[PDB]
């Protein structure tokens, strides 16, 4: 607290992505983007910073502070958090 | 199968896998009369560890290097942690296991 975005954790297939306001942690290390590294890219825009990650997800943390995450259709059915199951229901098994 | 089978009419049975692994399986006619680094087979765990010199110590290190046939090869020493000294490989590792 204005409800902003302090910190974005992310495992990635061994990958520890650390994404803070100004700062981009890989396992612990400041890094400059663009970065890449062990299938994972992470680079900035004008209006975002996007995380690629090749086992099929997308992260995008805008500076409207608004994080969108988008995954391949394999993961359906398999993921749980407040982004749901994923399993094209709405309410049923979250 | 991927197993040879070595039989004895001793009792005494072994599978090896052509490769590091092997099973011994012994018959209960020989408890409390076998040794080495496999116990000595009275059906307690905790005095596995008996030396050569017929004593039971805490120390897996010195207990193995007992057992070692020549009196002049060196003694082996505690090793490494194997994710520690190779962490590149450990998510592999862990996604293989
Ligand atoms: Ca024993």
């Amino acid at each position: 607290q204005a409800p902003t975005l302090s910190r974005v954790l992310m495992k990635v297939d061994g990958v520890v992505i650390q994404l803070t306001k100004g700062s981009v942690l890989v396992n612990g290390h400041p890094v400059l983007l663009p970065f890449s590294q062990s299938g994972v890219l992470i680079q900035q825009s004008s209006s975002y910073t996007k995380v690629e990650a090749r086992l099929g997800l997308v992260l995008m943390w805008n500076h409207d502070d608004s994080l969108l995450l988008e995954l391949d259709t394999k993961y359906a059915n398999k993921t749980c958090g407040l982004c749901g199951d994923f399993n094209g229901m709405p309410v049923v098994s979250e | 199968g991927i197993y040879l089978v070595v039989d004895t009419d001793i009792g005494l049975v072994l599978l090896w896998d052509k490769k590091t692994s092997i099973f011994i399986n012994l018959s209960p006619e020989f408890k409390g009369r076998v040794c080495g680094l496999c116990g000595n087979f009275d059906d307690i765990a905790v005095n596995d560890f008996a030396t050569r010199s017929r004593s039971v110590v805490g120390d897996v290190l010195e207990f193995g290097n007992s057992w070692k046939l020549s009196p002049s090869c060196p003694d082996a020493l505690a090793p490494k942690d194997p994710c520690t000294a190779n962490p590149f490989r450990k998510s592999w590792a862990q996604k293989q296991c």
